[PDB]
């Protein structure tokens, strides 16, 4: 149970709006004593960073995932080997994190007419509980304009990455503090809060709705925004997003982009053989601190997303869906309006997400409410796109309560007309 | 017939969208008073005070919802004075009257990058003779036209309505704005005459926001000034030489100059 | 992220099933008038 | 024929 | 048919915003409606100047019709009143 | 598991919402329309009234299962 990591290499991705580390550890069993036992194996977090995580994965080989269960010790991740280890065996593990909201642009104030820079305080140390005896750690910048970069090994610069030392010798939970100053003239989108809302019908159709909140973090823009300068002067806001493009799934129908306001007429559709690409250009350029809000709906056929067999049937789709490239959610809830009918309902989900209690929806033609599943969930990334299953149970003939109440009514406006002339009301 | 024709090609027309035709049948939306109102609504704080000419008060708060000053429905018509004063002054005595009202942006409708018929320069005399009718003392119809007799946009035009606000409001960093077919550098779609003041600045108002197709202009109101300034020079006089010093100052030598220093 | 190819849609087979609703409802609409006697 | 003014 | 179901003209857009009030707050609320964000350091009094016959259908017509479990948006209800009352208008 | 069930189909395919829509509200309509003559052409003493509820009952049947049709092909999917 006590080994060491022999070689450790790791590589921190800026390039994005999301820091993104990778760590190769190769776990070695220190060859002390016939104990065999090997089984799980800690994994640490800095305290700085604790907060701002997104999603942790280990990837071995190549291979399949494993499972790592978050603990506490008197934050922590444990990591169940698949075979565990014998004294003097060797594996090779990857770990992989993304850290979300951790680039801080430093000027904080940029003009029209101005570049980007960003800054990013991480660790120089892979923070393990275990001793490494080689560590290399490379940087992959953006841009190739940096402006002040710690030196702990006085470390080499290529095209736009930087290359550390080879850190011979550390102890265990070791920790210094490393500064990179950069340009960053990256699409800083932040989705504030996302209300993604499905509606499962039996007749064919199930109709899917997002409300997105998206601003602008950083560089907010200060100054006065000339269009003259933005239209007819290049290189003029490169810090701007202008348009963005969301992979809609394959058999999307009725796709619908609008607003608060109206319908949006700037969006491109393309129908790929894989899925549906549609590239969603908003009515203003965001610049900073600017903020958008637009509703985007579709709905595709069921006979490939919900499963039924006698009286019991399962639906399996995303939990979220890809909205741009390296997306990043702040507040998420997902809302599942099952038919009226619905005697059990059980979810299976992948992660850990808050289920608030059951609110009842009323539709069109509806007597009983239909059950509703609310799901919140907080820090989504763009590898949270997983699938959830609902099972439940509905009775056949309970979907012939809704052409029944319509009939119901036109009796009743009958009816009256056969009891409007049975009356005399006449005094003489 | 005839009804079917007159409600197909005539009153189903709406005011909002702007539909410009392609030639082989493909029609183009234009789309900036709502893109402007969506920006007003979600890139202000939530009791800014707009701006604006009577017949768009009632679109701002419904769409951009935010607190005008002048609604259409018209029931106090020396308030709509007031703003048509401020509409048709220069810049000192309508920066007064913004700053007694306590007004943060000024929305202005620009049509001249396209050709669009009502814009604030085709609906500005009204405001001209509104605000002379409650202010005779201030604000002259007659001194809006050149001395000839006629309301120009040209070199031609009154140099009291070429520094008036909503001229420097509505055609600010226009004189630079050349469409790519073969035209004057400066010139007005609706107005076909080429503008005579090319250069305006600005010196209590900021840009904030300019629709796609320049329809829509949203200017803010800067803060008062920070501190006062002299009028006029220092004092020069001719007793002793100026013999004013050359900058002597690279990207790469950043070293100053000081006459009492003592050498080396 | 992408999905993949989508699937045919397992619902009918033409000349027997678009049409057999269609004839369902003819087929009670005679018999109907038919209660007048 | 709408509540604006005469251009 | 063309462009989009929503209001057109300068005038039926404070015809719609109160109206919204309307649904939003209950009648008793719009007849003592002080809008302060209109006429800015004045502030109207809408439910003392104004006429209630178009704001008071078009919210008995959206209760109505939200009451039977018919969900419609009150947007719809403001776009689609005028051509139903044309029908009234052709049997008077 | 989601193996051993079968993707789900609509009881009524979906291509023939158009079709069952008008022959369910033409039908419908018909129907209606006899009744209405019959009531306008009947004396208080010669009207059966078994004749009015069953028509009624027939007319609304078909009426509002043309009407969820109708409902059903537009986009609503109750
Ligand atoms: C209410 O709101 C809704 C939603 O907002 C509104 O709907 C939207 O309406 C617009 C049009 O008004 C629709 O747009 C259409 O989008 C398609 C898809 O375009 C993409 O693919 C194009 C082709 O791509 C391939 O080929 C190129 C090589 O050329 C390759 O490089 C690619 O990889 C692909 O292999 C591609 O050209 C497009 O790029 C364009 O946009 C980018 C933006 O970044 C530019 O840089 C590019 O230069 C380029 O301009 C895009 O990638 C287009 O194909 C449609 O074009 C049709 O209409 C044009 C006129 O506007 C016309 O010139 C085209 O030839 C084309 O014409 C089509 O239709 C004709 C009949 O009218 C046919 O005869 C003809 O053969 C052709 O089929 C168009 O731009 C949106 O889809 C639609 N939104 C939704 C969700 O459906 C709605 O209007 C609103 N209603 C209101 C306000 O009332
Ligand atoms: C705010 C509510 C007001 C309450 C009303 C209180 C009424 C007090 C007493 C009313 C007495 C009723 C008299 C009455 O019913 O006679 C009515 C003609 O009678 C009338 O014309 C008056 C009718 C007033 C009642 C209408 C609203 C009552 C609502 C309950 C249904 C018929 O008279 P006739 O002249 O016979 O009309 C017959 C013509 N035909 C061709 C149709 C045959
Ligand atoms: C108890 C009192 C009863 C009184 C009845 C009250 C009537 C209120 C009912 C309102 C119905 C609103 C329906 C509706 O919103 O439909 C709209 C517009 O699209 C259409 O074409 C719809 C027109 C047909 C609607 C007819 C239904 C009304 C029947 C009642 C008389 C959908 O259009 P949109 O999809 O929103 O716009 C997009 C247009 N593109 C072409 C660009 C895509
Ligand atoms: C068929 C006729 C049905 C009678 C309906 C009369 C009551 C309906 C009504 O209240 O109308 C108003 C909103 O609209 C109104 O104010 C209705 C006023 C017009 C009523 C005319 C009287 C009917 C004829 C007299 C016999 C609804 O608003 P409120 O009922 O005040 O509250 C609803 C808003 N909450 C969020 C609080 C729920
Ligand atoms: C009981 C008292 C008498 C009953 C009077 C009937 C009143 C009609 C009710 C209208 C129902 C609202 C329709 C509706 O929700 O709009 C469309 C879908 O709707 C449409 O696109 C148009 C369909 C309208 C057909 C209605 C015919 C029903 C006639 C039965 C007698 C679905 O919306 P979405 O697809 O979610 O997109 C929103 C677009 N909007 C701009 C409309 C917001
Ligand atoms: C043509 C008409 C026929 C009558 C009716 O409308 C259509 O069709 C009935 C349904 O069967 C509904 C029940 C289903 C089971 C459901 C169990 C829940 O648990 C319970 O809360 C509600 C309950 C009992 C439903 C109540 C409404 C019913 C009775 C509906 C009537 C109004
Ligand atoms: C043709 C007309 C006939 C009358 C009616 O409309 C269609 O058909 C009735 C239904 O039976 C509805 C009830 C079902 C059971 C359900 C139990 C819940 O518990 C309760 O919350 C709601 C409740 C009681 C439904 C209320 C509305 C009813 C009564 C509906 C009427 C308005
Ligand atoms: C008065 C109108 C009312 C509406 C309708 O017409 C007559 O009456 C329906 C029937 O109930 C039919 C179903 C019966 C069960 C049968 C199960 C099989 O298994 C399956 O193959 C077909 C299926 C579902 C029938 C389909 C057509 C239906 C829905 C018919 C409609 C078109
Ligand atoms: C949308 C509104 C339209 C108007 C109205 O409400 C709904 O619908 C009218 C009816 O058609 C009634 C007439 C029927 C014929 C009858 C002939 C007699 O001869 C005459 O005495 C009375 C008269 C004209 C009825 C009077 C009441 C009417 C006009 C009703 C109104 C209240
Ligand atoms: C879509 C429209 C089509 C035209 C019409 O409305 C709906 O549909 C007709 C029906 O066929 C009705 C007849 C049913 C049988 C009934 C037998 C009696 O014996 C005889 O006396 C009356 C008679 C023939 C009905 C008269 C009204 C008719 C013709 C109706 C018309 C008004
Ligand atoms: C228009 O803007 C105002 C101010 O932003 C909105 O009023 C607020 O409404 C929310 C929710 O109804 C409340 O929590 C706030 O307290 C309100 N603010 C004030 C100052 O009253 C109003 O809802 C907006 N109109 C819309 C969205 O239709
Ligand atoms: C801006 O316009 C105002 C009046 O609209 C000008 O103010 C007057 O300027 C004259 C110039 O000598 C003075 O005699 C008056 O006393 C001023 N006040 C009034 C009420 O007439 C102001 O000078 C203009 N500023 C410019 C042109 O830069
Ligand atoms: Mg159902």
């Amino acid at each position: 149970p006590p080994l060491i990591n022999e070689d450790v290499k790791r590589t921190v991705d800026l390039s994005s709006h999301l820091a993104k580390v990778t760590a190769e550890v190769v776990l070695a069993h220190l060859g002390g004593g016939s104990t065999s036992r090997a089984t799980s194996f800690l994994l640490a977090l800095e305290p700085e960073l604790e907060a701002r995580l997104a999603h942790l994965g280990v990837q071995v080989k190549g291979e399949d995932e494993e499972e790592n269960n978050l603990e506490v010790r008197e934050r922590f991740f444990t990591v169940k080997l698949p075979v565990a280890l014998d004294p003097g065996a060797k594996i090779s593990v990857i770990v992989e994190t993304v850290y979300t909201h951790v680039l801080h642009p430093y000027p904080t104030q940029i003009t029209q007419s101005e570049k980007q820079f960003v800054v990013f305080e991480g660790n120089h140390y892979f923070y393990s509980p275990y001793p490494t005896k080689t560590q290399t750690m490379r940087v992959k910048l953006a841009s190739r304009n940096v402006e002040s970069y710690t030196k702990l090994g006085n470390p080499t610069r290529s095209e736009d990455l930087l290359d550390y030392g080879p850190f011979r010798d550390v102890p265990a939970y070791s920790q210094d503090t490393f500064k990179v100053h950069y340009e960053n003239n990256s699409p800083f989108l932040t989705i504030t809060s996302m209300t993604r809302v499905i509606e499962v019908s039996h007749w064919g159709n199930i109709a899917v709705e997002e409300n997105v909140d998206l601003k602008h973090t950083g560089a907010v823009l200060k100054g006065p925004f000339s269009r003259y300068d933005y239209q007819r002067q290049p290189d003029s806001g490169i810090s701007s997003i202008r348009s963005f493009k969301t992979i809609l799934p394959a058999a999307a129908q009725d796709v619908y982009y609008r607003d608060e306001i109206g319908n949006v007429s700037t969006s491109h559709l393309l129908i790929l053989d894989d899925s549906v690409e549609m590239e969603i250009r908003p009515r203003f350029p965001l610049f900073g601190g600017w903020k958008t809000h637009y509703i985007v709906g579709y709905n595709l056929p069921s006979y490939e997303y919900l499963y039924n067999l006698g009286d019991q049937y399962a639906l399996k789709m995303r939990f979220v869906d890809h909205v741009f490239d390296e997306q990043v959610i702040d507040s998420l809830t997902v809302k599942i309006i099952l038919p009226e009918g619905a005697k059990n309902i059980e979810i299976d989900s992948p992660y850990e997400i808050s289920r608030a209690p059951d609110e009842l929806h009323y539709t069109y033609l509806d007597t009983f409410g239909r059950p509703v599943i609310v799901a919140y969930k907080k820090n989504l990334v763009e590898q949270h796109i997983q699938d959830i299953v609902v099972h439940y149970t509905f009775n056949k003939v309970l979907m012939l309560q809704e052409p029944l109440l319509v009939v119901a009514a036109f009796y009743i406006l009958f009816f009256t007309v056969i009891i409007y002339v049975r009356l005399d009301f006449s005094i003489t | 017939v005839h009804c079917t024709w007159v409600t197909s090609n005539a009153y189903s027309s709406p005011s909002v969208v702007l539909a410009s035709y392609n030639h082989d049948g493909t029609r183009n939306i234009l789309d900036d008073f709502r893109e402007a109102y969506f920006w007003l609504r979600q890139n202000t704080d939530e009791h800014a005070r707009v701006m604006s000419w009577w017949d768009y008060g009632y679109q701002i708060a419904g769409m951009a919802n935010r607190t005008t000053l002048v609604d259409n429905n018209t029931w106090n018509n020396s308030h709509i004075a007031l703003v048509g004063k401020a509409m048709s002054s220069n810049e000192t005595a309508a920066y007064k009257i913004m700053r007694t009202l306590d007004v943060d942006y000024v929305l202005v409708i620009f049509g001249g990058v396209i050709g669009y018929s009502g814009d604030d320069i085709n609906k500005f005399l009204w405001m001209v003779r509104i605000a002379e009718g409650e202010h005779p003392k201030d604000i002259r119809e007659s001194d809006y036209f050149t001395p000839q007799g006629e309301f120009r946009v040209d070199k031609a035009g009154s140099p009291t309505l070429l520094n008036c606000l909503m001229y420097k409001m509505s055609y600010y960093r226009f004189g630079e704005m050349q469409l790519d077919f073969r035209t004057p550098p400066g010139f007005d779609r609706t107005r076909n005459a080429e503008i005579g003041n090319k250069d305006i600045k600005f010196k209590h108002l900021e840009e904030a926001f300019t629709s796609e197709h320049w329809l829509v202009r949203i200017y803010k109101v800067k803060a008062p000034d920070n501190r006062e300034t002299l009028d006029h020079k220092p004092r020069v006089t001719n007793i002793f030489p100026k013999q004013k010093y050359l900058s002597k100052k690279t990207t790469k030598r950043k070293r100053g100059y000081i006459k009492n220093k003592l050498v080396f | 992220v992408q999905s993949g190819p989508r699937t045919p849609n397992p619902y009918a087979s033409d000349n027997s099933s678009l049409m057999f609703p269609i004839l369902v409802a003819f087929g009670v609409f005679i018999p109907t008038l038919f209660c007048l006697c | 024929a709408a509540n604006a003014t005469a251009a | 048919i063309r462009f989009e179901s929503i209001i057109h003209e300068f005038d039926p857009w404070f015809n719609y915003r109160s109206t919204h009030h309307l649904a939003s707050h209950g009648f008793y609320e719009f007849l003592n409606w002080f809008d302060e964000r209109a006429w800015y350091p004045l502030g109207r009094i809408v439910g003392g100047t104004v006429y209630p016959g178009l704001m008071i259908t078009a919210g008995l017509i959206h209760w109505i019709l939200n009451t039977l479990n018919i969900t419609v948006h009150i947007r719809d209800v403001c776009v689609f009143l005028a051509p139903t009352f044309s029908g009234l208008t052709s049997i008077s | 598991e989601l193996e051993a069930m079968s993707r789900y189909t609509s009881p009524v395919n979906p291509a023939v919402f158009p079709h069952l829509t008008v022959v369910l509200l033409a039908i419908g309509m018909f129907f209606t329309a006899w009744f209405f003559v019959y009531e306008v052409t009947s004396t208080k003493y010669t009207r059966d009234i078994y004749k009015e509820l069953l028509i009624s009952l027939v007319a609304s049947l078909f009426m509002g299962f043309g009407v969820l049709f109708l409902l059903l092909w537009v986009g609503i999917y109750v």
